[PDB]
């Protein structure tokens, strides 16, 4: 969209470098530099003044040097209110009553897909599975995995931990890691005490689960976001993963 | 159908306890054989422990004992904790025979020696008395089953001795749960942990054998006669 | 040796001119029926970086070493598809500017730093 | 089964024919079906009448004019399911009659000119537009007249207010500010009002009489004598301050609307505008803001009885106060054949100016209507209507009801006429006079609560939008049988009272009487009385009407309930709830999706594809039944045979049920026996268990089914085919694909396998790297035509059982600017309970499953069979739903008892007549127990045991009857499946109805470690093959922040998603197992930099030492 | 409160490690517990107060005796209209603790209370509306009609006091409404400022320090007194001596 | 363990002359009970068919 702009801005600074070559005409050349800023000007903040570039037909203003930059998503916000994972999921969360604290949710279908790469060589490195890639086309074979596989998925896991996340997450404890399990149903599975922190609700609503790989990352994570070893709100010096409404 | 046999583990003490665990089992025989089985080691179990306690010197485990440091109702206890096991095949019922002397502190193998028995945790505070303090000790034992308040049958070897709670349960404390792993594209596998605690009587493991045992015979009676 | 400040400097014709790489003082680009920019424009990639995997627009030693690749009639130096990510241009105006953030902003930077009636001057 | 029926009042009248909003609405505006000459306005008649006695410009002189005379009524060119197959907007064309005289006269009328099309309306209440159903819903906006209200932005001082019908007048506002003036604010203007008062034929001391000496503010809207002057020159002052750029005397061509005749201001034809700008004003008025063409000037009527109000507000005295702006006698409602019609003054508007313009340019002799219009403006403006406004809704047609209720909503929101997103909190709230006629348990939760809602089931809006709500009248002691609807502001004068009292016979019995006045509760004298409401149904919504024992429930988590029953999907062995409330069965009628017969007579033919009757003598109708048709929400709806081959029928009856529907009964869900309680933390904070059980039974399962579609268009790389012909495509894999590129109906579907296959050429150009490592995955490198075939999208999928196929250029079928060549497949699927899954009671009790277990689990009763959903207690304390609890009584009641029950609105059974029948249920229960040769065992007296130590029993009592004493106390013991011993504590149980809502974990559920890189921002979007790509905001930084997670944020803005370097990169890192990341600098670093230089500012880069970076390398 | 004490208590004395451990079994073994003890809940466990008509009784009573007190002229429209009002909330204070104090004496193990008792659910309020009743409402301008609500929910409220209770909740659903929208408005702007603000050091060095202010002036009595529990922990709590003290 | 029918492509369809739709009739033999008498009897298919 800005591409269309930087447009005439060429289109101008040609048409009058001819004039200038030939035919004098004072009054025109006037009325002509009269665009090659306009030109720019658009370009740069369009929207200004009081004409906004009119696409010969929309009547849509078209960003700017300006727009672009200002925020809106514009290359300064956008950094602090989005982008898009790489290694993410989320889903309905369940109770984890068995579940240790610690512990952790997620099934396998997606625990599976959210871990496809460190299993893969994972593979490899044990007797199973030739070459690299040639893995790649095992749990690609639809649906129905074999047996050893999954044994390989665990030691594959038991370590890592994730980090998880309800809707408005709101204090650090927003987010937690666990040395999550795999389990049936294909709903994430909590364990209590913690609900507390993300208002954690049991209606239907849902969390995310983030993975970090970063031997970095991972070890930033439960020893400093391990519900376990976060249990008080700094809100307040008061715990959080208090017993409760039942309990 | 399909799924293999259990793996049996034990991660046993020497006397008390043991963390026994059987791995493998399709949905629901975690709870299903288990909570019978508590039921079982708590219940219907080969074992002996005191009847009765006669004790020169004042009736009443509620009255007051000179020369004595502690009272009647405390020996009662400490007599509890106190376990004995049978050397004859046969021999449901003994009489043991307890000696104080002045400033001592009373033991549970201090009781008379006697072959035919055994005393099986000689230490135990019982008792301890100051100067000059005596202590005949009556003490009738029984070969009981569970558990029977002393109030409940009514000892009667002597008119001034005292009954008391028997607590010949060698199965003092058993509690399971029924996590469950995986093997497999499975995950919710029963996985079965008992955990038994006893005196130095019977050891733990028995504790389980002689239990299935039992319910195992406690199930040839649904028979077809 | 890592980051550890970012100033802001101006913008300098003769600096502009320094990047661009190229220099765009060319018409339209794009092509839709062959892909490809336009004989010099906005895509001509010859003064970017190759749109391609390393290779030139006609074909030359995708070759990891050397440094410098370029041709007879396919100048198209060889160093990734990525660079078109950053490697600038330009168009070498016909005479005067304003980038306007110093005309029409909120103080008028240079109807004050030269007075020129505040504003309906310039 | 056999039906029992609680409480009296016997409602006097069934309910309103409910549909009635849209229908009856919309056939009372396109009257095509009563003689042209006749129709008494309103709709397409007063719209092509206010804009048709269309001259030309210039007033006498050059001839060309243009009437009206008759308006002639289409034929649908297509019927209803075709023009849903083929996307067709059902319209009609809609021709009339012009005939225009010259200035030397010709009578040459144009038999039928073409001004466009206008959508028929369906028995239903929506409409077909462009394809599926869309419902034209009703706003509600603030009714015409005059109230003032006081000052906003000025404590103290009151503003006036001169509101016309709204597209029919300009906005007025009389505010008194400090400068002592009385200014006029008019369509975005702000002079002094002293310029008005003389335009209209007032002095220098006649603006001091009628108003002055009380409230010296006259005193400031008078000095001013540059402007206290002549007729014609206030006139020019007037026309060069309201409307720049033209200074002549014709500031009676403009100032023309704003006053007489009704081109613009007028509030209605003398009703609410009038009627009531009268009893509060300065009483007479007839139809406009003044009038105009009298004698000669200006004869002001309403710009002075209410500019002596509104100061004399400002001191004043007695009778002269505030209105309420938020009164229904004060509000109004747009039903939906108007807002057609409205978009008809706007549709008959950019047409009054495409043959004003015609008439300049063309001869005007070679002129013939037909010849002077294009009629395009009707078209894209009456098209743009049922295509694009904020009001013209989807259509929730997850259930039947829902379909209905949508129709019912109220809103605020709308195009132009409306609320913003943004105010409303002196209109959100409830207000004294909704009773009866707006449901205040409806709205939505948040973001838009209040606004919108659902009507009040009797209430009916009539005339000028005034609700009506249904009273009985009496004669002051007697009671008769007359009822009487009426408005709101015919209402706050009368002393009404509750159905609720008692009443002998047919009048008043007892002295102490509860009764309201306006909206005042008070306790009234048997004969004081003026009416009394015909039932508490007249009082709540539609569907929060279901609700079984609303008399016990707290008001929030209630209208949770009447909701949420909306987000009700079907099932198939569905069961209407044990407990009632009569309405039950006839939601299913009127909404239609049942199939009922208009004459009695008798079926011969009967099957699943259809059913064929001989009604008496009537001939032999043969309606089929929709079978698996999808929805919109995708649901999938179908109804059902339900009679037999031999039979006389009933006048009309169930000739064969819907979606979720059992024999005329709404059956939202599937009434259960469910078990109170808390199990290991297994329901915990609002979590349900279920028995394996219903999947055994397949108790609760829905069907579902997703709707596909494709495109291909006509390109200059060449044109998108699509045939069952595409390269390096393993035969096994085409394997079902008879059609030639379809898939054939019946196949079993999976992800990723084929679907529609679609060869576009493309390319030019030659694949590199981040897709040649992917790629292979996309290629082995190539073809001179491309695979970008359908494909099912990650996890969906089914059995297909639909195809769908159009080209451009069939008969109706129109595609768009590009395209050509249409495809949709169909496939469903069936999908019992997963773990999570979503469901809830109408006492708004929702709550999804964590744990489904087996039926050896399970808490089960004495008696073997065991229950189903163990509903933890917990979550009923906080929230005030009793009721809920009161259901699953009676449901044990209703159980051993065999039947169902109806406990209407506050009209329900009751503690002491329910402990009847549940004891009623014991005495049959325990009967069979005993009979068998039982009798209570240790368990259960055990429970006994303690059951008195607690009170809830009453001591000294065989086991026996601390049994049934308990039993009927809604209890009783559980066993544990799990471990012999029973529950230590009665526990309540029973068969408590519940549904399965929209959401099912099915749909939701994701997950990716890797995928599609979207091209344009560089990131993780769309999914071909893989899916998903997880967003994250800033929230999640801060925090990520609060804790020093310093990579864990770095990683989280880096190899996980724009830096194009890492992801790769790190990507392969793994494939490897290495450190992994390490990213050399952020790519949106770089970016920004030369975002900025690419807009000057070099911004450098140093250290410590301050020195040239290298930011770039390249 | 209890447990919170200890779990923070033990947290104190006993490494995070444990810490957990505790918390966990009592999630587990309270669970289980708190289902062995198969607690439920039948309507007729939502007790009533004998004593409701009595109070409902010699209340509805102290009525004809301020109407019949105004027939005359006793009390002025604005003396009388504050009399009905301050009335049924004296009478609804005794509904409230009565049925409370029964709740003591006689089934001290009601399903209801002991919850709200214990930690579980339930508060001083809600437990009201169920058993003994509701109150007076509050009109839609802030107002509150004269008229009370005598039926409780565990009674199927009528008619009437349904359509005025009902303006509650959704005046208070506005709350929810307006009051969840507004992201973290807060949020954000605070952010923006100290998101610099970090530990960056051990000691500023300085000497300078703070005043603690322990007893409350109340700006109206001008009286003293110390300020309420939490309040000074939450604002000791964890702080820094500056001059030692004696006491 | 399943079943089949005339024309018959999925468990969502109709036939003609059957008031029931495969699921009716799915939902109606699901229930059915079969005695096998014999030991060896792996499994075996039954076997129905209507006229009129």
């Amino acid at each position: 969209d800005l591409n269309d702009l930087y447009r005439r801005l060429i289109n101008r600074n040609n048409r009058l470098k001819k004039l200038l070559a030939q035919g004098a005409p004072e009054i025109i050349i006037r009325n002509e530099k009269r665009m090659l800023q306009e030109a720019v000007d658009a370009v740069i903040d369009n929207g200004r003044r009081g004409s906004p570039v009119t696409n010969p037909g929309s009547e849509r203003p078209l960003r700017s040097l300006t727009d672009i930059l200002s925020g809106k998503q514009g290359r300064f916000r956008q950094n602090l209110l989005g982008k898009r994972v790489d290694y993410s999921g989320r889903s309905v969360i369940v109770v984890g009553p068995q579940l240790k604290l610690h512990q952790c949710g997620l099934p396998k279908r997606m625990a599976l897909e959210l871990f496809k790469p460190f299993l893969l060589k994972k593979m490899e490195e044990k007797a199973f599975a030739p070459n690299v890639k040639a893995a790649r086309r095992m749990l690609e074979r639809q649906r129905d995995i074999k047996d050893e596989v999954w044994d390989a998925l665990e030691e594959v896991i038991h370590g890592k931990v994730v980090l998880l996340n309800r809707a408005p997450t709101l204090h650090r404890l927003g987010i937690q890691a666990f040395q999550p399990v795999l389990v049936e149903g294909q709903s994430i599975q909590l364990h209590p005490l913690v609900c507390e922190a993300f208002n954690a609700d049991f209606d239907g609503d849902q969390m995310a689960v983030h993975v970090p790989l970063s031997s970095f990352a991972q070890a930033e994570a439960r020893i400093q976001m391990l519900s376990a070893h976060n249990l008080l709100s700094p809100a307040s010096g008061e715990p959080l993963a208090k017993p409760s409404r039942d309990i | 159908s399909k799924l293999k046999a259990p793996v049996f583990t034990a991660t046993t003490q020497g006397d008390h306890y043991g963390e026994f665990v059987l791995e493998p089992l399709e949905r629901g025989f975690g709870v299903t054989l288990g909570n019978p089985l508590r039921r079982i080691l708590l219940s219907s179990i080969p074992g002996t422990a005191v009847t009765s306690v006669y004790i020169e010197d004042v009736l009443h485990e509620f009255s007051t004992i000179p020369g004595v440091k502690e009272d009647v109702v405390e020996i009662i206890l400490n007599l509890k904790e106190l376990v004995v096991r049978f050397l004859d095949p046969k021999m449901a019922s003994t009489t043991l025979i307890l000696r104080a002397e002045g400033p001592k502190e009373v033991r549970a193998g201090d009781f008379t020696p006697s072959a035919d028995v055994e005393i099986m945790n000689p230490d135990l505070h019982i008792a301890t008395l100051e100067e000059g303090g005596k202590l005949y000790m009556e003490v009738r034992v029984d070969r009981g089953v569970g558990y029977v308040p002393a109030e409940r049958h009514g000892i009667k070897d002597r008119i001034n001795a005292i009954p008391v709670d028997a607590i010949f349960s060698p199965v003092r404390r058993v509690a399971f749960q029924v996590e469950d792993t995986r093997l497999g594209q499975r995950t919710d596998l029963d996985k079965l942990t008992l955990r038994i605690w006893t005196d130095g009587s019977v050891t733990p493991l028995e504790a389980l054998n002689q239990a299935v045992a039992i319910l195992k015979e406690h199930l040839n009676y649904f028979a077809n006669p | 040796k890592e980051v550890r400040k970012v100033r802001i400097a101006l913008a300098s014709p003769e600096k502009i001119r320094s990047w661009s790489y190229g220099e765009v003082e060319k018409p339209e680009t794009i092509n839709y029926r062959t892909l490809k920019p336009e004989r010099d424009g906005l895509f001509d990639e010859r003064i970017f970086g190759p749109i391609k995997d390393y290779e030139c627009a006609c074909g030359k030693y995708k070759r990891q070493r050397f440094e410098g690749k370029v041709c007879e009639r396919c100048g198209v130096e060889v160093t990734r598809s990525i660079v078109r990510r950053y490697r600038m241009g330009h168009i070498e105006l016909a005479t005067p500017a304003a980038h306007i953030w110093f005309v029409k902003d909120v103080p008028s930077k240079i109807g004050t730093l030269l007075d020129l009636s505040a504003t309906e001057l310039e | 089964m056999e039906i029992k029926r609680f409480g009296r009042i016997r409602e006097v009248i069934p309910l309103p024919p409910l549909t009635e909003i849209q229908v009856e609405s919309y056939k009372k505006a396109l009257q095509a079906d009563v003689p042209p000459e006749k129709r008494e306005n309103v709709g397409i008649q007063a719209a092509f009448k206010e804009t048709f006695p269309i001259e030309e410009g210039d007033k006498g002189k050059g001839g060309l004019v243009l009437d009206f005379l008759e308006y002639r009524i289409g034929d649908p060119p297509f019927s209803q399911d075709e023009c849903r197959e083929k996307d067709l907007t059902y319209q009609a064309p809609l021709y009339a009659r012009l005939q225009l005289i010259h200035k030397d006269t010709g009578l040459i009328k144009e038999d039928e000119v073409f001004l466009g099309h206008l959508p028929l309306m369906t028995e239903d209440g929506s409409f077909i537009i462009n394809g599926a159903d869309r419902v034209i819903v009703s706003q509600i906006h603030r009714s015409p007249g005059v109230y003032f209200t006081p000052d906003p932005a000025r404590p103290g001082r009151y503003i006036a207010s001169i509101i016309p019908l709204p597209k029919r007048g300009p906005w007025i506002d009389l505010e008194v500010e400090a400068s002592g003036v009385v200014t006029m604010k008019v369509n975005k203007r702000k002079f002094p009002l002293v310029l008005l008062l003389r335009v209209l034929g007032y002095d220098q001391e006649t603006l001091v009489r009628e108003l002055s000496a009380y409230g010296d503010l006259v005193q400031g809207l008078l000095d001013e004598a540059v402007l206290a002057m002549r007729p014609e020159e206030a006139m020019v002052r007037l026309f060069t301050l309201l409307r720049p750029g033209d200074p002549p005397k014709k500031d009676k061509a403009l100032a023309y609307l704003f006053g007489l005749l009704a081109d613009p201001k007028r509030y209605d034809l003398g009703e609410a505008g009038r009627y009531k700008a009268e009893e509060k004003l300065g009483v007479g008025l007839s139809g406009r803001t003044l009038v105009r063409f009298e004698d000669g000037e200006f004869k002001d009527e309403v710009f002075l009885p209410t500019l002596r109000y509104l100061f004399a507000l400002t001191a004043g005295v007695p009778g002269h106060e505030v209105d309420d702006i938020d009164h229904l006698g004060n509000r109004r409602i747009r039903t939906v054949g108007e807002l057609m019609a409205d978009q008809f003054r706007v549709g008959l508007a950019r047409l009054a100016r495409g043959v004003r313009e015609r008439m300049v340019m063309g001869s005007p002799d070679t002129l013939t209507p037909a010849k002077l219009v294009n009629s395009r403006p009707l078209e894209a403006a009456l098209r743009e209507f049922f295509s694009r406004s904020q009001l013209s809704q989807f259509k929730d047609e997850t259930n039947p009801l829902s379909s209905l209720r949508h129709k019912r909503r109220i809103s605020a929101l709308g195009p132009g006429g409306l609320t913003r997103e943004r105010a409303g909190f002196d209109v959100r709230d409830v207000h004294r006079t909704h009773y009866g006629r707006i449901c205040p348990v409806e709205t939505p939760e948040g973001a838009n609560i209040g606004l919108i809602t659902s009507l009040a089931a009797y209430a009916r809006v009539d005339a000028l939008g005034f609700i009506r709500t249904p009273y009985r009248r009496v004669k002051n002691g007697v009671v008769t049988e007359e009822v009487v609807y009426m408005t709101a502001s015919e209402e706050d004068r009368y002393t009404i009272a509750q159905a609720n009292t008692p009443l002998e016979g047919d009048r008043i019995a007892t002295d102490r009487v509860v009764a309201r006045r306006r909206g005042e509760p008070v306790i009234v004298a048997p004969e004081e009385v003026e009416f009394m409401d015909v039932s508490p149904k007249q009082v709540f919504s539609l569907n929060t009407n279901l609700i079984p024992f609303l008399e016990h429930d707290d008001a929030n988590r209630a209208l949770m309930g009447s909701n949420m029953q909306t987000q009700a999907v079907p099932l198939i062995r569905a069961q209407a709830p044990v407990v009632m409330t009569g309405l039950e069965e006839r939601v299913v009628r009127d909404s239609l999706a049942a199939l009922y017969a208009e004459e009695d007579g008798e079926v011969v033919k009967v099957d699943g594809t259809r059913i064929a009757v001989r009604y008496e003598d009537g001939r032999l109708v043969e309606h089929p039944l929709r079978r698996y048709a999808r929805s919109n929400q995708g649901t999938a709806f179908d109804q059902r045979p339900r009679v037999r081959v031999g039979q006389r029928v009933k006048k009309g009856d169930l000739l064969a049920d819907g979606p979720a529907s059992e024999e005329g009964f709404l059956a939202l869900g599937q009434n259960v026996l469910v078990a109170i309680m808390p199990f290991d933390g297994y329901n915990f904070e609002d979590a349900i268990v279920i028995s394996e059980e219903l999947l055994k039974r397949d108790f609760y399962t829905s069907i579902h089914i997703e709707r596909y579609e494709i495109e291909a268009r006509d390109t200059k790389l060449g044109p998108e085919r699509i045939t069952r012909d595409i390269p390096h495509l393993s035969e096994a894999a085409l394997r079902d694909l008879d059609e030639e590129g379809i898939v054939r109906i019946g196949a079993e579907v999976k992800p990723g396998d084929i679907l529609v296959g679609r060869t576009s050429f493309k390319g030019e150009q030659e694949p590199s790297p981040e897709e040649r490592l992917l790629r292979s995955i996309f290629g082995e490198k190539a073809r001179d035509v491309k695979d970008t075939s359908l494909r099912v999208p990650p996890g969906e999928g089914g059995i297909v059982v639909g195809r769908l196929r159009l080209r451009r250029g069939d008969p109706g079928v129109e595609l768009k600017p590009g395209v050509r060549e249409v495809v949709r497949v169909f496939v469903a699927q069936k999908r019992k309970l997963q773990v999570g899954d979503k469901l809830a009671n109408r006492h708004g009790n929702k709550g999804v499953v964590a744990k489904i277990l087996p039926v050896e689990d399970m808490p089960h009763l004495p008696d073997g069979t065991p229950v189903d959903v163990i509903l933890n207690p917990l979550g009923v304390p906080s929230r005030m739903n009793l009721g809920q609890i009161l259901e699953t009584h009676l449901g044990l009641a209703g159980y051993f008892l065999g039947q169902r029950y109806i406990s209407p609105v506050f009209d329900g059974a009751t503690e002491p007549e329910i402990k009847e029948l549940l004891a009623e249920a014991f005495n049959l229960y325990f009967g069979k127990r005993q009979g068998e040769g039982f009798g209570v065992d240790k368990r259960e007296k055990e429970v006994l045991a303690r059951a008195e130590k607690l009170g809830l029993v009453s001591p000294g009592k065989s086991p026996e009857e601390q049994l049934k004493e308990l039993f009927d106390l809604g209890k009783v013991v559980l066993y544990d499946g799990r471990t012999g011993e029973p529950f230590e504590g009665p526990i309540v149980v029973g068969q408590m109805f519940i549904m399965k809502l929209y959401h099912m974990v099915e749909d939701k559920m994701h997950a990716r470690s890797t995928g599609p890189y979207s091209l344009i921002t560089q990131q993780p979007l769309g999914g071909k093959a893989q899916f998903g790509g997880q967003r994250f905001g800033e929230m999640e930084v801060w925090a990520l922040e609060a804790y020093g997670a310093a990579h864990t944020l770095q990683e989280m803005l880096t190899i996980k998603s724009d830096d194009i370097e890492g992801r790769n990169a790190a990507y392969q890192a793994i494939i490897k197992g290495e450190d992994v990341p390490e990213p050399s600098v952020p790519e949106s670093f770089r970016v920004l930099v030369k975002e900025l230089q690419a807009l000057a500012l070099d911004v450098q880069t140093l250290d410590e030492k301050d020195n040239p970076v290298d930011i770039f390398e390249g | 409160n209890s447990l919170k004490d200890l779990v923070y208590q033990a947290f104190l004395r006993l490494g995070m490690e444990k810490t957990a451990r505790l918390l966990d079994a009592l999630k587990y073994y309270g669970f289980t517990l708190s289902t062995t003890s198969g607690i439920t809940i039948g309507i007729d466990d939502a007790v009533i107060p004998e004593e409701k008509q009595r109070y409902l009784e010699e209340a509805d009573r102290k009525l004809r005796q301020i109407e019949q007190a105004y027939e005359m002229g006793f009390l002025t429209d604005r003396e009388r209209y504050d009399q009905v009002i301050q009335l049924w909330t004296e009478t609804t204070e005794k509904v409230t603790q009565a049925v409370f104090k029964n709740f003591e004496e006689n089934y001290p193990f009601n399903p209801l209370y002991v919850m709200a008792q214990s930690g579980a659910r339930g508060n001083p309020q809600q437990i009201r509306q169920l058993c003994g009743m509701r109150g007076l409402m509050q009109k839609p301008s802030g107002e509150t009609f004269e008229v009370p609500v005598r039926s409780s929910f565990r009674e199927g409220l009528t008619v009437l006091e349904y359509f005025i209770s009902s303006h509650g909740a959704r005046k208070g659903g506005a709350d929810t409404a307006l009051r969840t929208a507004d992201s973290g408005y807060l949020t954000r702007k605070l952010v923006d400022v100290a998101h610099e603000i970090v530990v960056r050091e051990a000691d500023c060095g300085t000497t300078n320090y703070i005043s603690v202010p322990l007893f409350q002036m109340d700006e109206v009595t001008r009286t003293l007194r110390l300020r309420k529990r939490s309040d000074i922990e939450s604002g000791l709590y964890g702080r820094v001596l500056a001059r030692e003290v004696e006491a």
